[PDB]
């Protein structure tokens, strides 16, 4: 009941966790999350980062690593713990390790 | 305890990716069909309060809130394909949510 | 009979001879060693190259991925077989039609869903799959209205025929969309074997095999991942098709059945699938029954074409070609993803 998670990702990434069975319509027919593919800019991952943040039934956000880094200063202006992000590794992009928004808080980590 | 649980999330997910290629192997292009048919949603989170002290923190509990995802034999029929994909997504949802606990 | 080996070649020997030499360009097992030993995409490319595939990739990012490597071998295929459907006369051409039709039938179940939540018509031709087309309009500009696009199907779109089945839009809102998507197919099915059977020579005894097999794969494969799902045996049993060996008697085992091992049951009276379910060892590392269904299929389309004068050697042409697709992303994948131990997943085309 209480809150969803919002996936910003690729076409297998946000398909793998449709299938997971998270993700779903709200009463004004907006979808949780976005795909994003080779021809979507800037404005259009802001936006939507944006609108999850402002959101008040999401909470965790699921990324890419790759769109991370396309909307990087979205991810430090806000600090909060209800939008909990987490970066995850595309199917070929590389596996995640530097630029983690945790390891950035605490500079004492591996 | 961060770390150790973003390293798991690595190996997890990696075995998630390369089930989906198994899947799409046999089923083809379900992507479309998956991503333009979606309704409701089978799990969902809900806040929870941990005493860590006198100061309280907020941390994310798994809701298997239990309505019923889409079932798709379309393509191909590889329903054991997708099926074996479901499995490791949601599997990677809940760690992904214990991770998303420990951020806090 | 004396019907074929006579007029076939007067019209359709252009394309007999063509397809053939088509197929005689795909890869071999010897190719595909020589795909698996690369562990690298650029040199899967350079490989690739040393046959009729290759040069697609040029000109294109840098950076080769799967989903270009995926893309451009699926249009390949769809250029060859438009150029072949392109010059051909009816006698042939409405076979060819069935084909296309499979692929029809898919695009239409997502201009509907799309249509049913607010899409625009614009908005999903760019994912529907090539040979779909549907170059009329009236199912374009639909104004997101299911009743517009219902009608636009039954006057223009050649598959309204099929859509007998599944009418006056309450089916459309009322029916789970796969259930619609798999009683379309049945009316396909059906009517496309009706068709091969109406053509009743060499490309009966050369095609009907395959659908006949084809039939039977749906009723095993169906009843299996229907055991946990929620679904009346009897809509079950309602999508069955008649074409095939189970249909005599075995579906109604199939229908009523709550297991795999009561399907398995039904195969023990068919050596033909006995033996595929007994190949699907379903082991923790092993292949299973879909995998050995493919290696059957291609077996059957390899031998397609053991026979000059049919239309049943289009068929296969497409179907082997779409397997040999599959084999090469297949590679591409086990690569970008480094599990070279899962590499002999293909299906060998002979």
């Amino acid at each position: 009941r209480g809150k969803l998670i919002a996936v910003i990702g690729d076409e297998d990434t946000v398909t793998g966790f449709l299938l997971g069975g998270i993700g779903e319509l709200n009463k004004n027919r907006h979808p949780n999350f976005l795909v994003v593919e080779k021809d979507t800019t800037i404005n259009e991952i802001e936006d939507t980062f944006r609108q999850f943040l402002n959101r008040d039934d999401i909470g965790i956000i699921l990324i890419n690593q790759y769109i991370a880094e396309m909307v990087r200063h979205a991810l430090d202006a806000h600090q909060r713990s209800i939008p909990a992000v987490l970066e995850i590794p595309s199917k070929e992009h590389p596996y995640d390790a530097a630029k983690d928004s945790i390891l950035r808080r605490a500079k004492g980590m591996f | 305890k961060i770390i150790e649980t973003k390293m798991l999330m690595g190996e997890v997910m990696r075995e998630a990716a390369f089930s989906l290629a198994e899947a799409k192997f046999t089923a083809g292009d379900f992507s479309t069909t998956v991503i333009q048919n979606v309704n409701k949603a089978q799990v969902k989170i809900r806040a929870k309060k941990d005493n860590v002290a006198g100061v309280t923190l907020p941390v994310f509990e798994h809701y298997h809130e239990g309505t019923d995802s889409y079932e798709l034999t379309g393509l191909a029929r590889g329903g054991e394909q997708l099926a074996k994909l479901k499995r490791n997504y949601a599997k990677a949802v809940e760690l992904l949510v214990e991770l998303a606990s420990l951020q806090t | 009979s004396f019907f074929p080996e006579l007029y076939f070649n007067v019209d359709n020997g252009y394309l007999e001879g063509l397809v053939r030499g088509l197929k005689a360009g795909v890869l071999s097992q010897a190719d595909y060693l020589n795909l698996v030993q690369c562990e690298t995409l650029e040199d899967l490319k350079l490989h690739l190259q040393s046959t009729d595939y290759g040069n697609f990739l040029a000109n294109e990012a840098s950076p080769l991925t799967v989903s270009v490597i995926d893309d451009k071998l699926k249009e390949k295929m769809v250029v060859e077989f438009r150029h072949m459907r392109n010059h051909a006369y009816e006698p042939l051409a409405s076979f060819l039609d069935f084909i296309t039709y499979s692929y029809m039938i898919d695009n239409v179940i997502l201009l509907i869903t799309g249509t049913l939540h607010q899409r625009s018509i614009a908005e999903l031709v760019p994912k529907c799959h090539p040979l779909g087309s549907f170059e009329q309009m009236e199912a374009v500009n639909i104004a997101q209205t299911p009743a517009e696009l219902y009608n636009a199907i039954l006057v223009d779109t050649p598959l309204a025929a099929f859509f007998q089945d599944c009418i006056s839009e309450q089916d459309l809102d009322e029916m789970n969309i796969e259930i619609i998507r798999n009683t379309l197919y049945k009316a396909y099915l059906e009517s496309f074997y009706k068709f091969c059977t109406l053509l009743g020579g060499t490309t009966a005894d050369a095609m009907c095999p395959i659908l006949e097999f084809e039939a039977d794969r749906r009723a095993f494969i169906i009843t299996i991942n229907s055991f946990g799902t929620e679904l009346s045996k009897e809509d079950r049993a309602k999508l069955f098709p008649h074409c095939g060996r189970l249909y005599p008697e075995g579906l109604a085992q199939l229908a009523r059945a709550d297991d795999y091992e009561q399907v398995k049951n039904v195969a023990d009276y068919y050596p033909e699938y006995k033996l595929l379910f007994e190949g699907a060892g379903s082991n923790p590392g092993d292949k299973t029954l879909e995998d050995r269904f493919f290696e059957h299929e291609v077996k059957l389309n390899k031998l397609a074409f053991l026979n000059q004068f049919h239309f049943g050697v289009f068929y296969a042409f497409v179907k082997l070609k779409e397997q040999e697709c599959r084999n090469i992303v297949w590679i591409a994948e086990c690569i970008a993803q480094r599990h070279r131990a899962k590499i002999d997943n293909y299906i060998p085309i002979f």
